[PDB]
Order: structure tokens, then C-alpha cells, then sequence
């Protein structure tokens, strides 16, 4: 579950 | 001399037919640009001079009013699009190109730095600089053994203008430039410049932007060390664009964030997550948030350099921004770990922060904190130890808080805050 | 911005 800048 | 022209003076010298008339002008234009306090950029378009400058550009024989024009020029292209696209629609891209070559290396510098405000305005600009052909001339300008015995100006203009040219996504610069500019990108990382560092830092930082296949390109090159290393300077302007570079990469595969904490990224962050910078300490709790998303050897690595009780500082006290940073690293935590993982993070102190926060109003950080108490009810499940955890947070006034959230305005709230007390507060 | 202007 990543989260971008 | 040619201080304090009027643009009217300027533009009748530039018309005059005379190459020392026109210089003297354009000099005089060039100051005009230069100063300060609101440069009369407008009344220059205006005017009608992009065009000449740009024709004096190729005057071989008078090199002074190619220096000059090219100044003008570049002052011109570092203002809005409008006036950046004022300079690209006269000509210039090529003339500029012409010029990198210049045997006259403060013509050859001027080029590099009105190239990097037209490519800096934005992907199409950029891409068109590209398509003229500028990445050829601009590596060929660094194609030295040892980069220490280029002008310290000169090298930093080039990195910058370089960084520029991998700026900016919707559309990420085309795959073959990013090729063909990375190896002499890792050239300038390894660079003792503190300027060059940090541009050269924001240049990866923009690279690493994206999907994981530009993060593998990147990584493919081996910088990861040095990023690390730079990770560890002492000066904020080299710091901020490393750890956006780090924070980037992590936001990758497992395989690609496997190779920051191989690289022994994470014994810097007892310092990032305590930095007296808030920006620095927002970034470094958002890269945590993506390594405790991770695997669960991941999130070991993050319980063996001691990184736990550093998330329940942020927890406990930071800027509200980093505080939903730390919710999150917690969430992905919770979300991914093991049983004893888990159980270490309540240890830790976790449970007094994590209640403390659900009176914030960013309706956001609310979901994220019940989905992790949710995760940590979970796993106080299979070890039977429900009402231990029950009794910890109505200790704190943890329930309270969510009892009182069972009216909120947000539903998804309202579904997560019941569900927590039929099962687990009855 | 990312624009420089010399000055």
C-alpha cells in the first residue's frame, strides 16, 4: 500500500 | 554608459544599423533585465526585441553582442510561461544550441543557463529543448576526465539546466534522454560541489518519480549508497532533495526498497524524524510510512534500528502534517506485521498517541487511526488479550473518543467507530 | 519555480 508524493 | 536606458533609447539603438550602436543597446537592455526590483520584461516583448536578440545571437564576429542578447534573453525566458514562450517562439531554442559549442566559455555558460529556464517551464518546453537536439552539445560540455577542473560556476549552471531537463511529469521525459543523461547524473552525484550535490540530488529526486519502472532506472545505476550517504550531510540543501529521492524510491517494489535499507538508510532517521526542519521531518515520517508497508522483514528492520519509539514521538507531538504521516506508517504497520510486531508496537506506547489524535478533524487521519486500532485488535485476538487492549484505551479516554464518534458526519467513520465497541467496548 | 534569473 504506497503512497506517491 | 549604458545605465539607466529607456526602453525607447534601447529599441532605437537595436534598429540603428550600426553593429556598436546595436551592441551598445543591447548591453543596455541587458542591465535593464539585470536589476532587481521588477525588470520591465513586458515593455521589452513589447518592443519587438526578441527577434533581434535572437539574430544577434549567431554574429559570430562580434561575440560581445551574442553574450549580451544571450543574457537578455535568458532574463527574458526566467519570467512567466508567457514570457518564456515569447523567447522559445522568436527562435531561440536552436541559436542557443548553436551556441553551447561557443569557443567562448561565458557565451557557452549563458546558452547553458537560458536553455534550463526554457526546459525548467514546464514537459512541453522541456521535451521541445530535447527534440532540437541540446542533450548531445550539454554532455559533451561535461566529457572531461575529472570534473574539478571545470569553473565551479560553470559546472553548477550545467547541472542545473541537466536537473531541468528531467523535471516534470505528464509526460516523464522520454525514456532514451533519461538514458542518456543518468550516467553523467551519477558522474556529478559523486561530485565534492555542495551546489552540484543538491541539483544533482533534485535531478534523481525528479527521476524517481514515477513508476517503479523509472525508480529501476535509477536504482539500476547504483546510486542508492550515495544517496544514503548524502542522506547524512550536514547541509539542508542537500539533505531535502536526498531524502525526497529515498522517500521516491521507497514508494517502489519491495525488491527497490529492499536496497535503501541495505544501503543502512534507516540509521540516519533518528535524526530525520527528530529534525528541527518540519519539512524534513514530514518526508522522513512519509518514507517510513511506505518501508512499514512493506514486507515483515522490512518492518524487522525498522524494529531493529530502534525506528518504533521514534513514530510514537511523532505520534505524540509534530506538525499536524507529520502526525498523519506517522498515523499512516502505523496503519501500514499494523497492516503488514506479524503478531509480536505488533504487540512490541503497543509496548512501545503507540495506543495513548494514536487515542490523543482522534480528535483532529482532518476526517482522514480518523479512518486511518480506527484501521489501525482495528489491526491491533486483531492481532490481541489471537492472543486472547482483547480486553487488555480494551482496558488500555478507555484507560487513556480512548473510548470516549470513539464513543463520541459513533454520530460523526463522515459514514465509513461511523461503520468503523460502532463496529469497535459492539465487538470489542460491550 | 525553477526558472533562474542573473542578476
Amino acid at each position: 500500500v504506497k503512497r506517491r508524493q | 554608459g549604458t545605465v539607466n536606458w529607456s526602453v525607447e533609447d534601447i529599441v532605437k539603438g537595436i534598429n540603428s544599423n550600426n553593429l556598436e550602436s546595436q551592441l551598445q543597446a543591447t548591453q543596455a537592455a541587458r542591465k535593464l533585465l539585470s536589476r532587481e526590483k521588477q525588470p520591465p520584461i513586458d515593455n521589452i516583448i513589447r518592443a519587438g526585441l526578441i527577434p533581434k536578440f535572437v539574430s544577434f545571437l549567431g554574429k559570430t564576429d562580434c561575440s560581445p553582442i551574442q553574450f549580451e542578447s544571450a543574457w537578455a534573453l535568458t532574463n527574458i525566458a526566467s519570467g512567466t510561461s508567457e514570457q518564456t514562450k515569447a523567447v522559445v517562439d522568436g527562435g531561440a531554442i536552436p541559436a542557443f544550441i548553436s551556441l553551447l559549442a561557443s569557443p567562448h566559455a561565458h557565451i557557452s555558460e549563458q546558452a547553458v543557463w537560458a536553455l534550463g529556464n526554457i526546459a525548467g517551464d514546464g514537459s512541453a518546453f522541456r521535451d521541445l529543448v530535447i527534440k532540437h537536439g541540446a542533450i548531445d552539445p550539454l554532455l559533451a560540455l561535461l566529457a572531461v576526465p575529472d570534473l574539478s577542473t571545470l569553473a565551479c560556476g560553470y559546472l553548477r549552471n550545467l547541472t542545473w539546466t541537466l536537473s531541468n531537463l528531467c523535471r516534470n511529469k505528464n509526460p516523464a521525459p522520454p525514456l532514451d534522454a533519461v538514458e542518456q543523461i543518468l550516467p553523467t547524473l551519477v558522474r556529478l552525484l559523486h561530485h565534492n560541489d555542495p551546489e552540484v550535490l543538491a541539483d544533482s540530488c533534485w535531478a534523481i529526486s525528479y527521476l524517481t518519480d514515477g513508476p517503479n519502472e523509472r525508480i529501476e532506472m535509477v536504482v539500476k545505476k547504483g546510486v542508492v549508497p550515495q544517496l544514503v550517504k548524502l542522506l547524512g550531510a550536514t547541509e539542508l540543501p542537500i539533505v531535502t532533495p536526498a531524502l525526497r529521492a529515498i522517500g521516491n524510491i521507497v514508494t517502489g517494489t519491495d525488491e527497490q526498497t529492499q536496497k535503501v535499507i541495505d544501503a543502512g538508510a534507516l540509521a540516519v532517521f533518528p535524526s530525520l524524524l527528530t529534525n528541527p526542519k518540519t519539512n524534513i521531518q514530514k518526508e522522513a515520517t512519509w518514507t517510513m510510512s511506505n518501508i512499514t508497508a512493506g514486507r515483515q522483514d522490512q518492518i524487522q528492520q525498522v524494529v531493529n534500528h530502534g525506528l518504533v519509539p521514534f513514530l510514537v514521538g511523532v505520534l505524540s507531538k509534530a506538525d499536524f502534517k507529520t502526525q498523519k504521516e506517522a498515523a499512516w506508517a502505523i496503519t501500514n504497520y499494523t497492516s503488514g506485521g506479524t503478531v509480536e510486531q505488533i504487540v512490541y508496537l503497543v509496548h512501545c506506547g503507540i495506543i495513548e498517541p494514536l487515542m490523543n489524535l482522534l480528535s483532529a478533524k482532518d476526517t482522514k487521519i480518523i479512518q486511518v487511526i480506527l484501521d489501525a486500532i482495528s489491526n491491533i485488535f486483531q492481532a490481541a485476538e489471537k492472543l486472547g488479550e482483547t480486553e487488555k487492549l480494551s482496558i488500555m484505551i478507555e484507560e487513556c479516554g480512548g473510548l470516549d473518543k470513539i464513543e463520541a464518534l459513533q454520530r460523526h458526519e463522515n459514514e465509513s467513520v461511523t461503520k468503523a467507530s460502532l463496529n469497535l465497541i459492539e465487538k470489542y467496548f460491550s
